[PDB]
């Protein structure tokens, strides 16, 4: 009779509902039979429930009846029940939301209802479903009149965001809690999620001391609970054990790498937790001055806490900017605001930054990391960074230095951030735009602040620098520049940044001019002068570039100067001397016959050298860059042979020598290709026209 | 212009000595001459350093002697005592930490940089009004200037530094320090002539480092000279004294305002030398004195005494004052709420809710009153846990206080009955004087 008693209670339910007294609360009874019976599609007629005050006393009976209802609601949970998991859902839903509205004393029930409710917390997302299911659940159970459980449920209702494909129910129900859900004025939820957040920034000390992929559960439930308190979190900053927990927690988290437009380091080995870490950092938009405050602290406290301190800082600063949305009723920060908290933090890092491999590397990052967050003020503040451009030209520019890759590339894409962000157009033009700052600033500090290595910022601004139109008014600080190391001229830091202007200026003058004379002048003077020391070939690379550049129309000047240069040379050279053999071979750009005596007297020195590869091609190769008329040159180098072979100055020299039918040489001793010897022919030919 | 050469024959004489009568000349004629500035300027400074260097690093204890007519030494010092303003000060420095020896010139040396100090120090301070320059050289020196004194023994630190030091080690040069920027402040202020604020720029900037490293010297050596030098109808002298508080570095801007408020006299005199924007317009100051408000506590029971009462005077005009009282009554709010920061600074927030309660007299006495009564109730209910009752005893007594500055009518009273006699309100500890400091 099992279809029989199918039957009977199909149409029993059917004429319920084809019909629709207090005896009828022993209905619910029955419902205690349809909780429990064979169940083909048994809740369904439940739903015959629904100055209220009977639906009140049915509400009591029905509290006292729920009791089934949990038991199947987690048989669901257990037994497989795969479809009633919404029937039951709905059924506390409207149950539990069909009382509460006044004279509900009902403080007994109201604790049994919240031991249910931490028992029914135990569904999650069996399938699409559960999770729809729930979300509703929290949705009507948290918009409720009052209660306490719910730090619990609300808590699992925020991170609801990591499902396969409900998200945008819960997104959505986020949403909805802007005039109705809310944190707003209602202080109770607000202090339990205080004491909940609470004791999560005291776990994340050990919570991310484990494994990978588990933390990022903890940071996720983070970051959405922040999400909630869009605003009005500093009801709950301005408790200074708050900040303290929070502050300590996070600066152990944060301390491989890290790239450009923040990741952690070591023991946080996965990258989407770094941005989880810097969203989160950034979720902070609330309040500034205090959080800017009391991180510039933790960075005046110590060392090893330093650069956890300056990631933040720039983490913050970027939040302040504003890309995402929240509840959008609240208010935002201030330009000027800005402007203060921007030159603060820029003035304590460039004063901070100017200099145990270990440590090197060290104070590598930490150079390193304060350039990106220079680079990251350029670009979170992008517009009213005009006020203060010489703040951040300076510093970074005269660190435009040593480390090509690392420090000067973070350099080049913050100036070129500040371009981008202040319409200045390939950094180079910079220099061209506002100058006499700079010119004035250098010029200061060489002449005033002398002992500090101001070497290479003379470097970055003329040698890779652009068009020279701005070196006649550099002249004359060149000119000092010049005198610089050449007034005392007793300091290493001044002698090095001697040759190095040196070697500068060359390469300018060579590159950008083709005045501009006299300059290589002095130039080529100091150099010879200072040439006298010791390893200090810069002076022969020097010399060679400007030689190079000064050859166009030096009437006198070069004649005189090569006379007392190759004199000290003389003195000098007796191994990448022939360096200045190039430059001898630049001299070969418009020598003469006293080049040629001087050449002879050093073929004569020369010759004491033995006719002993290296240094063969060498020589081979300065006596074949000019060969300036070779005579008694001639014999020496015929008294393998490549050059002194490719010489060919005639059709007598080395023919003669080629007389051998050896073994290895001569090879090549019998290699004459064109004769081209019919000089007396066409001399004879005259003879043939007229 | 020509005298260029003469500098290089300077330094040629000073480069060729044993030449008595010429180098006696050529220095007696630069220092009469010591309108372009130019020139001037090179010779200021890139002739001053290398005549100073080879004048004393240079020489041997034999030059005083080539012409003892009373005139070597002299112009030596005349050289290094006066003249161009700046650059003597920082090559005297770079010197003495270069010239680092037992003694050649050191003891002579200190005499110089003491008797150049002793008078006219000055000496940059009024030549402040400059246009622009590059900030390293500014923090070499304001450093140097404020740490000359334990930049001093660093290179000799011995018995013979000791006496160097042992009447004005400390105690005495920021006695000095505090002294100079009290002649140039009120220098600058009976000029009237162009309003620079540079002087007080740079000043200011000296006060900074001074109170980051120097701790409480120059408060009372200061303050009483400008209340006396504030008091009359001081114009220029409270616009400018107004000017130097303000523009303070905000890098710090802590332990300035922390050492204006702890020795100060009373709120009266503090009120009137900051200014009623001081802490309206700088909103660093905003967040300085109301964190020393909320967060921390150093004296509070004279200190926190004056910072609140002159909080309330400058709030005269400041409707500012309601909006503090909200703030502090959301705080207690919470840390009753929230698992709390120890007794000390519980007792201290307590302390600030009574001293900021003294004021009163306004409407919207309906709700934040409501808030404020709950909230307190609720907790302290249970805020003993049978844990520690001082917490508990805290909230009570402060019950009183809400109880009398709420709505002082009917169940008040009826707490005065039964919370006050009967409710442990029996210990003297530190109940009976501030629930007297209740009634403001």
């Amino acid at each position: 009779x099992x279809x029989x008693x199918x039957x009977x209670x199909x149409x029993x339910x059917x004429x319920x509902x084809x019909x629709x007294x207090x005896x009828x609360x022993x209905x619910x009874x029955x419902x205690x039979x349809x909780x429990x019976x064979x169940x083909x599609x048994x809740x369904x007629x439940x739903x015959x429930x629904x100055v209220s005050s009977l639906k009140i006393f049915y509400k009591t009976v029905s509290f006292i009846m729920a009791d089934e209802q949990l038991k199947r609601i987690s048989k669901v949970q257990a037994k497989p029940a795969v479809e009633h998991r919404v029937a039951e859902l709905m059924v506390y839903r409207e149950a539990d939301w069909v009382k509460k509205t006044g004279d509900k004393l009902t403080i007994l029930i109201k604790k049994i209802i919240e031991c249910v409710s931490v028992h029914p917390h135990w569904k999650v997302r069996l399938e699409l479903v559960e999770l729809v299911e729930d979300l509703l659940l929290k949705c009507s159970q948290s918009l409720v009149e009052c209660a306490g459980p719910l730090l619990k449920a609300l808590v699992g209702l925020v991170n609801d965001e990591s499902p396969e494909i409900q998200a945008q129910c819960n997104k959505v129900l986020r949403h909805f809690a802007d005039q109705k859900v809310v944190v707003g004025n209602k202080a109770l939820a607000d202090i339990l999620s205080e004491s909940l957040h609470s004791l999560a920034t005291s776990l994340p000390r050990l919570m991310n001391s484990q494994d990978d992929q588990g933390k990022f559960s903890t940071l996720s439930l983070l970051l959405g609970y922040l999400k909630l308190l869009g605003p009005k979190i500093n009801f709950v900053l301005n408790s200074v054990a708050h900040l303290q927990r929070l502050s300590k927690a996070l600066i152990q988290v944060l301390e491989s790498d890290d790239l450009n437009a923040y990741f952690r380091f070591f023991t946080d080995e996965r990258i989407f937790m770094l941005l989880r870490q810097v969203c989160q950092l950034l979720g902070y938009y609330g309040n500034l001055y205090l959080l800017v405050d009391h991180f510039m602290e933790l960075y005046h406290q110590s060392v090893v806490y330093r650069k956890q301190a300056a990631m933040i800082l720039n983490e913050l600063v970027t939040g302040a900017a504003g890309v995402e949305d929240l509840h959008e009723k609240h208010i935002k920060t201030n330009p000027e605001e800005l402007r203060e908290i921007v030159t603060s933090i820029l003035e304590e890092y460039t004063s901070q930054e100017n200099w145990t491999i270990c440590s090197m590397n060290s104070n590598i990052w930490q150079i390193c990391i304060q350039l990106e967050g220079i680079g990251q003020f350029a670009y979170a503040l992008g517009k009213d960074f005009c006020l203060l451009l010489m703040s951040a030209l300076y510093p970074v520019l005269e660190k435009a230095g040593d480390q090509t890759l690392l420090i000067s590339q973070v350099a080049t894409s913050t100036m070129m951030d500040v371009c981008r962000a202040c319409g200045y157009d390939s950094l180079q033009h910079l220099i061209n735009q506002n100058s006499d700052y700079l010119v004035n600033g250098i010029s200061l500090n060489l002449r005033h602040l002398a002992l500090h290595p101001h070497t290479p910022k003379v470097l970055e601004v003329m040698l890779r620098n652009s068009d020279a139109n701005l070196l006649p008014l550099v002249a004359d600080v060149v000119q000092d520049v010049l005198a610089t190391l050449d007034q005392f001229y007793d300091k290493r830091a001044a002698s090095f940044v001697s040759v190095l202007h040196a070697l500068m200026a060359a390469l300018a003058q060579w590159f950008p001019d083709t005045x501009x004379x006299x300059x290589x002048x002095x130039x080529x003077x100091x150099x010879x002068x200072x040439x006298x020391x010791x390893x200090x070939x810069x002076x022969x690379x020097x010399x060679x570039x400007x030689x190079x550049x000064x050859x166009x129309x030096x009437x006198x000047x070069x004649x005189x100067x090569x006379x007392x240069x190759x004199x000290x040379x003389x003195x000098x050279x007796x191994x990448x001397x022939x360096x200045x053999x190039x430059x001898x071979x630049x001299x070969x750009x418009x020598x003469x016959x006293x080049x040629x005596x001087x050449x002879x007297x050093x073929x004569x020195x020369x010759x004491x050298x033995x006719x002993x590869x290296x240094x063969x091609x060498x020589x081979x190769x300065x006596x074949x860059x000019x060969x300036x008329x070779x005579x008694x040159x001639x014999x020496x180098x015929x008294x393998x042979x490549x050059x002194x072979x490719x010489x060919x100055x005639x059709x007598x020299x080395x023919x003669x020598x080629x007389x051998x039918x050896x073994x290895x040489x001569x090879x090549x001793x019998x290699x004459x290709x064109x004769x081209x010897x019919x000089x007396x022919x066409x001399x004879x030919x005259x003879x043939x026209x007229x | 212009s020509e005298v260029r050469l003469a500098v290089r024959e300077a330094i040629h004489a000073l480069s060729s000595s044993e030449d008595g009568g010429h180098i006696f000349c050529t220095l007696e004629s630069l220092k009469r001459y010591l309108a372009l500035p130019r020139e001037k300027e090179e010779f200021a400074s890139a002739h001053f350093s290398p005549v100073l260097r080879c004048l004393a690093s240079r020489l041997s204890p034999a030059w005083l002697e080539l012409l003892p007519h009373g005139r070597l030494e002299e112009l030596w010092a005349s050289f290094f005592l006066e003249g161009p303003a700046d650059q003597a000060f920082l090559v005297l420095m770079e010197t003495i930490e270069g010239a680092a020896g037992p003694s050649f010139r050191l003891m002579k040396m200190a005499r110089l940089l003491a008797r150049f100090l002793r008078e006219g120090r000055l000496a940059v301070l009024m030549e402040a009004q400059c246009r622009q320059q590059t900030q390293p050289g500014f923090i070499l020196l304001r450093e140097t200037l404020l740490g000359k004194v334990v930049a001093l023994p660093d290179h000799l630190g011995n018995r013979l530094q000791q006496e160097n030091l042992a009447e004005f080690f400390p105690q005495n040069y920021f006695r000095l320090l505090g002294e100079e920027v009290v002649r140039v402040l009120q220098a600058v202020v009976d000029s009237l002539q162009g309003g620079l604020d540079s002087s007080v720029s740079f000043v200011s900037q000296v006060l900074g480092k001074a109170c980051v490293h120097g701790r409480q010297q120059e408060i009372l050596g200061v303050l009483v000279p400008r209340l006396a030098a504030l008091t009359q109808g001081s114009y220029l002298h409270q616009r400018v004294c107004w000017r130097l508080v303000e523009q303070v570095p905000d890098r710090a801007m802590e332990a300035v305002l922390t050492g204006l408020v702890e020795a100060a006299l009373g709120p009266e005199v503090l009120s009137r030398l900051l200014g009623n924007l001081v802490v309206k317009n700088k909103k660093a100051q905003f967040v300085m004195t109301q964190k020393l408000l909320f967060l921390q506590s150093r004296l509070t029971t004279p200190m926190l005494q004056s910072l609140l009462g002159h909080l309330a005077m400058d709030s005269q005009r400041r409707p500012l004052l309601l909006q503090v009282l909200k703030e502090l009554l959301e705080t207690w709010g919470s840390s009753s709420a929230i698992r709390h920061t120890p007794l000390p600074q519980q007792r201290h927030v307590s302390k600030a809710v009574l001293i900021c309660l003294a004021q009163l007299g306004e409407p919207e006495l309906r709700d934040s009153r409501d808030e404020l009564l709950a909230s307190m109730m609720a907790g302290v209910k249970c805020r003993l846990d049978s844990s520690l009752p001082p917490v508990r005893r805290l909230g009570m007594i402060v019950a009183e206080v809400v109880s009398a500055r709420i709505h002082p009518e009917g169940p008040p009273l009826k707490f005065q009955y039964e919370e006050d006699e009967l409710s442990l309100e029996l210990l003297a500890l530190a109940s009976p004087q501030p629930a007297g400091d209740g009634a403001s």
